[PDB]
């Protein structure tokens, strides 16, 4: 999913 | 005041990038996306250079395709709102070394579709869960 997965993944990372 | 206050976060988020020369909640912002910012250019390195910014079509695309693929799931959190800035920080750069004709005041055109992206896309969630104020900045202030 490129970029757009790895954010997401950055970002749940973060928020939690 | 909605779209404005976004776009006005968007807009200090990137002059920060571009270093030229804002409220609690943007240097909140600034902080956490940036630091989200450098990690994400470091891990993602070796995909983004494949990639020539060298339009703010381009940039605009490639924000909306990305944007969509991370947020596909139906998941929305500040963390993942977050990233958005991180994301927009990076195309600025790239466009700033890869636009064609460079238009010093295209900057204020991306600062546009990531307020319409946010707006449309996470506007009801942003709301529900306190806006910025009330949400982002009590769960990301010092």
């Amino acid at each position: 999913g490129q970029v757009g997965r790895q954010l997401a993944i950055i970002g749940d990372d973060i928020n939690r | 005041c909605e779209f404005g206050y976004i776009y006005r976060l968007a807009q200090d988020y990137l002059q920060c990038v571009l270093q030229i020369p804002p409220s609690k909640t943007s240097r909140v912002l600034q902080n956490v996306a940036f630091s989200v910012q450098k990690e994400v250019e470091k891990n993602l390195k070796s995909c983004l250079d494949n990639v020539n910014v060298v339009s703010v079509d381009t940039a605009r695309t490639l924000f909306n395709q990305v944007m969509e693929k991370e947020f596909e799931d139906g998941i929305i959190n500040w963390g993942r709102i977050v990233t958005i800035f991180a994301f927009e920080g990076i195309l600025i750069k790239k466009l700033l070394r890869q636009q064609i004709a460079p238009d010093v005041d295209t900057y204020k055109e991306i600062s546009y579709f990531v307020a319409e992206f946010i707006m449309n896309n996470t506007g009801e969630w942003i709301r529900q869960n306190g806006g910025w104020e009330n949400g982002f900045v009590k769960k990301f202030e010092p």
